[PDB]
Formats: structure tokens, C-alpha cells, sequence
């Protein structure tokens, strides 16, 4: 019942853009502070942070690798979070999952997506 | 080590890495729907 899923990857030419979606099923992001955010895997590499919105708090966070090119966002109605990821480079093909992180008092990323690939390429 | 059950149960099989992610309680996918479940209040262990 309670899963995130998630759909939107495919081929973006580099300095263009690519946005992913990630509902919310089986419970509410905004109604409980639940956090939706983004994590991408790239070739040769292991799981890397990208971004976190907390539509209840009017909040995101963003990785040091992605500031300035990425935002996140989120539609509490479609219950679905949102990432935009714009002036994107071949560096960026990476497998990007959504993860799910509850409000605490520790706390972490608990549910995760499937995955879809996003390519970036010429 | 301080928790004593009657029984462990140790559940062997082989997947892909990036399902690896998929044998645990909350998740759902082809091989977390189709393959092997675990249950969302699970109290045990994935080791991959």
C-alpha cells in the first residue's frame, strides 16, 4: 500500500532539461511532513543526496553538486514530488531514484523508488 | 545477539544489485512484488 512511484527518465540533450515525478501512494506528503526527495546513482558511482522539499515547512535542500542547477518541488494535491533538473551534462546520467524521509529524534531515508534512468548526451 | 527467538530463519537467493534495494519491508518492484516480500513491520535483517 504505502510505496513511491516514480516515472520520467529518458534522453536530454546537455545544457537542456529533464524533469522527474514521484507520487505518493498510500499516505500524504504535506498533511505529515513526510520529506520526498531525490538521489541519483551515476556510472562508477555509489548513491549520491540531491535534493529534499518539505512542502509543510515551504522547505528545500539541495546537494552542494547540484545548487543552482536543480529545484525541487512538489504539488500536494497530485501528492507528488517533483524534481527539475535544468543545464544538465553528461556527468548527470545517473540513475535517479525518489526517497522518503519523515519529519522527527533521528530519522532517515527509509522508502525508496524504483529508479529511472536519465541520460545525458549529445 | 540479545534478542532470543525460537527460530531464525535464514532465506537465501540471488538478484541483480539494483534490486537489492527491494527486499525490505516498505518497498515494492519486480522482485518485491513478484520474487520475495518482506513485510513493512519487519524486525530483521537484509545482508546483501
Amino acid at each position: 500500500e504505502v510505496q513511491l512511484v516514480e516515472s520520467g527518465g529518458g534522453l536530454v540533450q546537455p545544457g537542456g532539461s529533464l524533469r522527474l515525478s514521484c507520487a505518493a501512494s498510500g499516505f500524504r506528503i504535506y498533511s505529515y511532513y513526510s520529506y520526498i526527495g531525490w538521489v541519483r546513482r551515476a556510472p562508477g558511482k555509489g548513491e549520491e543526496l540531491v535534493a529534499r522539499i518539505y512542502p509543510s515547512s515551504g522547505y528545500t535542500y539541495y546537494a552542494d553538486s547540484v545548487k543552482g542547477r536543480f529545484t525541487i518541488s512538489a504539488d500536494t494535491s497530485k501528492n507528488t514530488a517533483y524534481l527539475q533538473m535544468n543545464s544538465l551534462r553528461a556527468e548527470d546520467t545517473a540513475v535517479y531514484y525518489c526517497a522518503r524521509w519523515d519529519f522527527a529524534g533521528s530519522s532517515g531515508l527509509d522508502y525508496w523508488g524504483q529508479g529511472t534512468l536519465v541520460t545525458v548526451s549529445s | 545477539n540479545d534478542l532470543c527467538f525460537t527460530n531464525v530463519y535464514a532465506d537465501s537467493f540471488v538478484i541483480r544489485g539494483d534490486e537489492v534495494r527491494q527486499i525490505a519491508p516498505g518497498q515494492t518492484g519486480k522482485i518485491a512484488d513478484y520474487n520475495y516480500k518482506l513485510p513493512d513491520d519487519f524486525t530483521g535483517c537484509v545482508i546483501a
